[PDB]
């Protein structure tokens, strides 16, 4: 006698939200935010460089613990807590700005300045910087006075960068414990550091003075830096208290920098990072943290939004 | 939904309907049968996955650090930074909000328009051989074995062979 | 609207129906009569209220200075922040306007819809006693009172005891 | 013989836009951004403080119109334009961003420095800073020489926070009228004042030299700043032109500021907030002040957007 | 689309139909003919254009440079600057995505809209004196010449002068 | 026996997306993103200045391809990459912001400061500033010590802003080649030019040293600047090494300031400009240049997004 349409349904629907209503339940429903963590980064295909001890900031000045990252060469850059930038104390001058350049940088190339010196002492060291003895960063050399209290003579050395790359430039001011031993050192009276580039304009004078004793000494080193654009020349004016550099460095291409404090993983890829580790996942937004960086699924404050895949579910 | 088939004039839905999302359940002297519509079924299945399709991509856009975690920038560019970052997560967060629920309003009613667009189906197929029960159910005046409701399902009914008999039952 | 009753095959509306928003108004031996139909206007107004409770609520998202009305902060960094801000206003002030915009399209297609599905129940009800006037009206053969209308209105019209009469009078 | 459906209808409706229209007529509409404003700072159930006269700034050094604000406490901070951070002419060095720790600092608690001087004069006031009579910032101290003329010793103070939060420690520079009167207050010679902290290194040299008279005085004192963390120390070696700090300021927790010049009232409840006044509204958004600050209604720029709340309008 | 003509139950479009977007094709004793319906035509393409006159419209808020394409800012608000316009790129990325693909959507729903109104017009005016295809076809019973096509094209067909005749060709 | 309904088609449609599809086909559809560019600087009715050879920050100076435009006026300011702001080499301290300021100006009126000197030497010029043999910065003087070697006394000069806006102001720091070339032109000491404003403190020691040799001259100037408010007052101390200025700089009103390489045009009108030219489109979308100004569409990534604006598709 007759013959009935009909939809299927379920005892049980997935509640989820419309523009009319809260918790309708549908037959089906999937997970549109990501809250599924991999406590690993994720390196798999990627020329990886590891820090570890090793600061950043250290890859171009070079103390111990950055020996073997003078020339590193990576797809992904690996920031730790334990790292430090420095040896002997002292930080850089627009330190974020220079990490954010080298954590994009692809690694660095070196090259040496070719400056040559006479009249002074260029084999500064100290017991912070520890290679067998006392020793200094790899890149850089402390100059001082012939002898003790002598006069650090007013000098003049310049570099020109020959290259089709922009070069990065390093040099450090020595603020000495005392105004005594700064004279000790680079003799006495005002001593001043200028540094002229077609982009840069700048001038030093230290100051000398007690610090807290950090790595058990209670000097400072400034470090300082600039990008010399090709075929630009910079020029290095000094009367003393000057950590010169030796070599230069130039950026291979690019690279992503992370910051983490887990352990990297050859066997899982992704291209989301954050310091807990990878978010991998399709979903268009994730709920696990706001500053991951990478190809991320976009980051909301909800721990979950559903999205029907099925017809409303009307149970018998 | 819109169309006021499912959660409207159709009573409820069958959990013994497992082969498909639609289908048809008929009484006649040999029984009682019920049998998924394909056709149908296909054509919300198809509109949810490309729903999905769609959806389920991430960007290919890059994006670096501007602070840092084990070293905190100045204060200001970090304040600036946060505000920037905050208004952001209330773009994304109301964006999401509004795609997914805007998503289900229109798969529900897409979902509840595929039955409609079956039930008229048959309608049509049967004209004047049979009337409009009330709750998703065709009354046949004249006699339909399984062979002739298989017609029905299939899209091969000719109403004309049956429709002086069910003109008559009238 | 998408389903055509409302400024649709329905001329318009009933200054006089105050009593909800659909209704009935029937014409029979005992006169004229007007009813509010509680089902379809309850349908309406709740799916109304539930955009409202959606939309009517702010965020406990905290923002916090980051410039200076007193004091004018430095020149770049302010700029930078004015054309964060000014971005920010260009992103929600389309946010607003679209949400308003398909909202509404939304609720006057879901009104027009209500009044649609009401009126393919009635039609449901009085299968083959009556007939499609066009104006959404049905010409009803037998003696409907207002006993029979009223029947009519809460779901409990048997079509069949009138049947033959409705019927003949074809 | 009929039966009629239909539906209700207004002779006026009121018009809104949709996707596909301008000005459609629908029988009931609601307004989704706010207008309305209560000139009021409305701060029913919050712990106020109304710094009227006393900047912001002022509460860490402690002019007189700060006196009832050095050890404050608060859920909303408001800022006055009438407020001032100086008594004796000054400014503070990275102004804003000390602003942004204050106002979310949920006020600050002080504590003694513990500096002991020897071979030198504390006692340093002016008529700019009155307290019946010429006094000085509550919670500093002005250094000076012994006797005129007289030479101001290589000093070394240190102070190590032995607390579990951050301490925020501010000193002063001070900038005399002419090169003379630096050597009356302080010796002749060049003064020079560094600041070491493990997050921080930076140096002070004077300049003295005609300002115009504000207050009546054209000395000027520059106030700086930096937070300590907790077992970190801070060691100041200077020669003199040094304004010390006697106290320490810790945040006691978390607060909101305002800038604004209307009145406070405790009758009305409300969390955003803007210099008029207070926007209460459960709408979406608001056309009042893009610069609303607390949890407020999104800015738009639109004056109204009407949402409809009923059918389309079809009158007879 | 959601109200299955288009794509539906009518089997395809005609492309010798250049009058206008919907319209009526006839056969009879006379031959054949088709005509455009201006109504229905006009309807969709108003609300069409409509959609086009919000979205085609620029804002007046007006933007500077915050950067330098000639002298390099500083590297710290230069990589905020990037990072807060690739926000905004971003989201108004998706912003766009979305508008178009959602009003594509309801185009197409609305296009089957009014096909169906148009489809349901005719069926009211002919009450009785036809029946229902399905291919979107009425078969008419009593003789209709050009000059009864004529009347139902244009609202004048007066079913009650040939009631007498289909209803007895049943 | 019958009629039938239908609608219209074409043999080939046009491609979209939707919610659900990709590529449907439809009657007909259009673009939302704009991708033609009108490569010139569309200027019909705006008041427009190329600055060509200028340098913006020269027209505050004034070198001397900046001399016509000393005092301009602009709703439409174009910078250039040939621009220079400088003849004498040298940059700005806070160079971008003051681009900005003055970007936006209108123009500059300027007026004369009222500046009288006794006892030194105020027509330095060189052969880097040529207008006709040695010149220098038209708004600017180069003051000096009376003969070789002179003592250059301690000098105190001010400048009320007398008027209803802003007044800008700009000053220079001569840096010379030598120690002893400074002491040549202003005498030996340590050198300090020192500025005090109600808004504004600070201090000005030069720094000599060897510059590579720019315009043939290893010597740089470092230029200056504050917005001195109405009825504010501003004081140069200084004891030599100090580029004085002449007139001051107030702002005449709103304008929009581009950069680009492309020609003028004052047949086409447009508001969104970029440096390959001008956008003209009532589109909401382009996918031209992320960085254009001015009222512009939305920059988005997709070359193309076509909205449909006829029905489905379906041919015989
Ligand atoms: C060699 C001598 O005449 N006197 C020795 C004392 O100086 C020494 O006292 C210890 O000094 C330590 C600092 O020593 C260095 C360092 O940094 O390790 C040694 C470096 O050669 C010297 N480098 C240069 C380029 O001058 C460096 C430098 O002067 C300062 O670091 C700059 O501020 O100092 C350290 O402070 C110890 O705590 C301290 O006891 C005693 C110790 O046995 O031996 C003397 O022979
Ligand atoms: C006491 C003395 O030997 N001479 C008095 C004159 O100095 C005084 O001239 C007035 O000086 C005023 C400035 O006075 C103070 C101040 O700031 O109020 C007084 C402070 O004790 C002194 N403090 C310290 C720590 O040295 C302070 C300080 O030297 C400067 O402010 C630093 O720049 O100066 C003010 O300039 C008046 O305008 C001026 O007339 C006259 C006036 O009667 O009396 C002398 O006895
Ligand atoms: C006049 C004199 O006693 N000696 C002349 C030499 O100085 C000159 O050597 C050339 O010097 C050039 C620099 O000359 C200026 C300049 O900038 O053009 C000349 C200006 O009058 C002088 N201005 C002031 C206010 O002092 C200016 C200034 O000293 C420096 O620029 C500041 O650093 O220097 C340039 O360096 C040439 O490369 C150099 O050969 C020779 C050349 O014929 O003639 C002598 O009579
Ligand atoms: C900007 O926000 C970050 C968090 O996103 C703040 O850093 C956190 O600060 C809290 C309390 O100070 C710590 O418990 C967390 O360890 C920090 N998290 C991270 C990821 O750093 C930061 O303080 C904010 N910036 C400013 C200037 O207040
Ligand atoms: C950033 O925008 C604010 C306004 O939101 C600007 O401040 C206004 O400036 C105008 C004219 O200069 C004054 O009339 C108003 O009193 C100011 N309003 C406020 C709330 O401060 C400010 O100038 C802009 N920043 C920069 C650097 O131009
Ligand atoms: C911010 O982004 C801009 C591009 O939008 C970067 O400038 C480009 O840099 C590339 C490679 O360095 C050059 O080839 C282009 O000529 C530059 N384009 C423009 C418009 O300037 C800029 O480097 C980025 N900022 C930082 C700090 O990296
Ligand atoms: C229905 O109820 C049971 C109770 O145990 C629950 O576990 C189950 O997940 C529900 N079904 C669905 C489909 O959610
Ligand atoms: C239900 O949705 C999930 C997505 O979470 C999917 O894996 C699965 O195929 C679906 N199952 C059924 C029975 O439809
Ligand atoms: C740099 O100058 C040299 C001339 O020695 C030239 O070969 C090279 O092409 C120049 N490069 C640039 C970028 O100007
Ligand atoms: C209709 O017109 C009157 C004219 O005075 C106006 O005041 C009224 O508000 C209108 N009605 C509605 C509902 O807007
Ligand atoms: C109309 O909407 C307003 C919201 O502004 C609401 O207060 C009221 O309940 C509604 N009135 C009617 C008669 O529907
Ligand atoms: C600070 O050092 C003391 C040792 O005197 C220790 O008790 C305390 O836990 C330390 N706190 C931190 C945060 O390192
Ligand atoms: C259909 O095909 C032809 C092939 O040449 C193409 O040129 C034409 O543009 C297509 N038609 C439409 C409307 O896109
Ligand atoms: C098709 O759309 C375009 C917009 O790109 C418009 O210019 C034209 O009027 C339309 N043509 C037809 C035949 O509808
Ligand atoms: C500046 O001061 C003068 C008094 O000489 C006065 O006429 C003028 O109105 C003042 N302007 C302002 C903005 O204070
Ligand atoms: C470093 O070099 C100088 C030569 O200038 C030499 O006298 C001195 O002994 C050297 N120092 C060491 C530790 O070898
Ligand atoms: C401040 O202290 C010194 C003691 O070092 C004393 O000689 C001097 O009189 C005091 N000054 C005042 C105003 O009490
Ligand atoms: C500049 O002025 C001084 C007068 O103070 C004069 O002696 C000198 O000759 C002038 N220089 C030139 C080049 O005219």
């Amino acid at each position: 006698d007759k013959i009935c349409l009909g939809h299927h349904a379920l005892s049980n629907g997935t509640k989820v939200n419309t523009l009319t209503e809260r918790g309708v339940e549908v037959v089906n429903a999937t997970e549109t935010v990501e809250r599924t963590n991999i406590p690993r980064i994720c390196s798999k295909g990627k020329r990886t460089v590891d820090l570890g001890q090793c600061g950043l900031l250290g890859t171009i000045t070079g103390p111990p613990q950055c020996d073997q990252f003078l020339e590193f060469s990576a797809d992904l850059i690996i920031e730790r807590r334990e790292g430090s930038d420095v040896c002997y104390p002292g930080k850089f001058v627009n330190e974020e700005a220079l990490r954010q350049i080298l954590r994009e940088s692809g690694g660095i190339d070196k090259e040496a300045m070719g400056f040559t010196y006479s009249g002074i002492r260029t084999n500064g060291t100290t017991s912070a910087c520890r290679r067998s003895g006392s020793s200094f960063y790899a890149e850089m050399k402390w100059l001082l006075s012939n002898t003790d209290n002598a006069a650090f003579p007013q000098m003049t050395k310049s570099y020109k960068n020959t290259r089709k790359s922009p070069a990065l430039i390093v040099w450090g001011i020595h603020h000495s414990v005392s105004t005594a031993e700064q004279t000790k050192l680079y003799g006495s009276g005002n001593k001043l550091v200028t540094v002229g580039s077609s982009n840069y304009q700048q001038s030093f004078v230290p100051s000398p003075g007690a610090r807290p004793q950090v790595n058990g000494l209670s000097g400072r080193i400034d470090f300082h830096w600039l990008m010399l654009n090709p075929n630009d020349t910079v020029t290095f004016s000094f009367n003393g208290a000057f950590i010169a550099p030796d070599r230069a460095s130039f950026l291979r291409g690019k690279s992503m920098g992370i910051q983490s404090g887990v352990q990297v993983d050859a066997n899982c890829e992704g291209d989301c990072y954050h310091s807990g580790g990878t978010i991998i996942s399709n979903l268009p937004f994730q709920n696990i943290d706001s500053r991951a960086v990478g190809k991320c699924p976009r980051y909301v404050k909800q721990r979950s939004l559903l999205l029907a895949t099925g017809m409303k579910n009307v149970p018998e | 939904g819109l169309f006021g088939a499912i959660a409207g004039f159709i009573e409820n839905g069958w959990e013994g309907l497992i082969d498909g999302w639609y289908g048809f359940r008929h009484q006649n002297a040999q029984g009682e049968g019920t049998a998924a519509d394909y056709k149908s079924t296909q054509s919300a299945i198809d509109q949810i996955t490309g729903k999905l399709n769609r959806l389920i991509e991430k960007t290919n856009q890059q994006f670096e650090l501007i602070d840092n975690e084990f070293n905190e920038v100045e204060k200001q560019i970090g304040n600036v930074i946060n505000w920037t970052r905050d208004s952001i997560t209330e773009v994304w967060s109301y964006n999401a909000e509004l795609l997914v629920a805007m998503e289900n309003q229109h798969t529900i009613d897409l979902a509840d328009s595929e039955m409609d667009k079956l039930y008229e189906r048959v309608k049509r197929q049967l004209r004047e051989n049979a009337e409009e029960d009330g709750t998703g159910c065709f009354e046949i005046f004249h006699k339909c074995d399984d062979d002739c409701m298989a017609s029905i399902r299939n899209n091969t009914y000719d109403h004309s062979k049956y429709r002086e008999e069910a003109m008559q039952n009238r």
